[PDB]
């Protein structure tokens, strides 16, 4: 009990979302090894609001950082 | 020190509203960020939180405050003027401070709408693909006499491409692009055959969180408009339904040009409140 | 050949330092993983350890390392440069090379804290419960004269302990636009904020790394009352910490950014 | 070793702040090439760029820097004075190190400074036109409670001509045009119906990267003093709206010449704040 506040987000098997692999451990819960299992989460979203506000990435940019992010997991 | 947004007078919302009618009694709810109840220009009398940790009336992104002011920003000394300022306004937070959501948490909100009897649905938002939650979420909405608007993407155009999002692709969703001040389409708003009208969405002014206001693109400010310009005829003419308040709204419109671009074109608050 | 992380102007700290305010002959506690003492831009002074095998002067983890040079990477040719530069910098190790910790763990780095005279703590830490134990013991260090400082941490109310107790200085996290990071705790108890995305600092093994959290930006706060008291050497702890947040740059609502993001440079006038 | 520019007394800028009103807690934004906020006489408390690849807080050009010094070189025990030296100074950076910069650019650190509760705006530049967009965001800016005021341009006089650019041309701007020590008209200043004071411009001391200081010429230099003025007013005032302020300044200016060379006249403080 007591992790390091970093933000090192994991995708745990339950379809939840922890701050750091310290944080998936405590709780119990195991790494889901698909990140598809926490769609709408912001690392990987499902949504996103329909403000324009371009982001680079590459050819197909993004109308926003949610759409650019829309495509999971990402660094 | 109020001034009154390029888009009011562009849609010919003061025409209406100058003959008294404000929205007044008609309940308008925004899916968004949620709102920022204690800014001064906004009264938020209701709505609910679908987002662990965070009320219903405040709004850690912006976004949501954005587009609730271009809808109901009261009409008084000071701040902006919105489309329908009389409207009841209801804050249905389903995005988080990020501007995200799960589909699971947008059904949620639309289902919260149609139990407490919204009169209008805002989403100034939008997925690549649906769901059949949602689908049903809107469909159970549209039939049960709530208008519902949202943004139809910023996706552009290339091609015979059609770039809707949803829940703006659905049939039961009034699909809204986005113009400029000169009625010339924004570049980036979202083409096809689902695109029902266009709407003031760039350099749009509206209040923003912490007492203030900002300057915002994106048809997430176009559909605000619309939003409000449905509670407008349904102050005027409160005994349409929600397919008559719609099929006024598109048909009273001023074309623009190829409605794979425009849509029906740019509403007439005026007119389709004759 | 130096670089200056954003965080460190951001809060305005190279202004406090340009008037000769460093944090010298400061003690500052780093609560984590231990610190590698032998990276060059770091100079650990002292420190105990809680960790079953494991001496102060080692970081198996990372953490531990990063919240340092925060605090005080070393004015140089080198590395990067923390907050307070010639701060008096302690290792207390009381997280393991995975970052986990007992609430009896902490305990013993607070107590010694207290016990061996710290100016500041940091712990960039944080658990879900509370514990007697560990109410008691930062009750007592701030008592006693210490400035307590932990992340705010990153549940996004949902803030933890020991930031929670209100002996202890909650932080928040910013951007290099001084906007809220998505991930930074909201609620009642958050004091103030400080830069906690994209924070460069030394990482074990004589190099370097950018880290997010919460964790972040606690070391930043904790680095402001090293400043202060080095120029201001007789406040009281209760004295810094109000001097911190009551000039503390607006943001907007409390509930998302308390009093807002720290500026030592007032805090320090 | 602080020495007053002549500007100061000149609009009697000392006086008010002999009466103990500095422009404590009014902040200002200067829309310019940056600033240094490293120079010993200037204390930039925050800002935003809009110039990719550079800070908001340095100044590859020089022009920014000085023209923070006349609206808040700090008073102490160096350099110069400015207008309003207790002000909360902001670095807005639209143009870049070569003094160039694009409308939307401009357009941005106007949005900004109207979302973030600036008081006051400088904008010592301009061009031969301006853009729907430049507009919306000085009447916004205006209509919010913020002062905005604007060098008028230095393309001079020829017989019948109106040389004021934009924005200083848009009437919720103060066009600012510039005489020297002598309270003449410098042979550079812009002239038109819009032209609505006159402040020092020629020969104007101020600061300058790096950690010196520079005379300069325009009414770039012009447009601060107007600016500052405008800070001491809401510090004896803080009440007064944006109007209220402005209308001050243009209707207690000592009288100089014929109105579409001197505007209402050269500013006088101490009159406007009584």
């Amino acid at each position: 009990a007591p992790c390091p506040h970093t933000y090192k987000p994991v995708c745990g098997a339950n379809g939840e979302v922890y701050d750091n692999e310290c944080f998936l451990n405590k709780a119990g819960i195991e790494p889901a090894e698909s990140w598809e299992t926490c769609r709408g989460h912001e690392l990987c979203p499902s949504v996103c609001t329909e403000e324009y506000d371009p982001v680079c990435v590459e050819g197909k940019i993004y109308g926003n950082r949610c759409m650019q992010s829309h495509f999971c997991g990402k660094v | 020190a109020q001034t009154v947004p390029y888009g009011i007078p562009l849609i010919k919302a003061d025409k209406v509203q100058a003959q008294g009618f404000k929205g007044a009694n008609v309940k308008v709810a925004v899916l968004d960020t949620g709102i920022q109840a204690s800014h001064p220009d906004l009264n938020v009398v209701g709505g609910a939180s679908f987002v662990a940790g965070e009320a219903y009336n405040t709004d850690g992104n912006g976004h949501g405050t954005h587009v609730a002011g271009t809808v109901a920003a009261l009409d008084n000394t000071t701040g902006v003027l919105g489309v329908a300022p009389s409207v009841s306004l209801y804050a249905v937070k389903v995005l988080n401070s990020s501007g995200s959501g799960s589909y699971s948490g947008i059904v949620s909100g639309i289902e919260w709408a149609t139990t407490n009897g919204m009169d209008v649905i805002n989403m100034s938002l939008g997925g690549a693909s649906g769901s059949t939650a949602m689908k049903q979420a809107v469909d159970n909405a549209y039939a049960r006499g709530v208008v519902v608007v949202a943004a139809a993407g910023n996706s552009g155009s290339s091609g015979n491409t059609n770039t809707i999002g949803y829940p703006a692709k659905y049939d039961s969703v009034i699909a809204v692009g986005a113009v400029d001040s000169n009625s010339n389409r924004a570049s980036f708003s979202s083409v096809g055959a689902e695109l029902e009208v266009m709407a003031p969405g760039a350099g749009v002014y509206s209040t923003y969180p912490t007492n203030t206001y900002a300057t915002l693109n994106g048809t997430s400010m176009a559909s605000p408009h619309v939003a409000g310009a449905a509670a407008l005829i349904l102050s005027k003419h409160p005994n349409l339904s929600a397919s008559q308040v719609r099929n006024r709204l598109s048909s009273t419109a001023t074309y623009l040009g190829s409605s794979f671009y425009y849509g029906k074109g740019l509403i007439n608050v005026e007119a389709a409140a004759q």
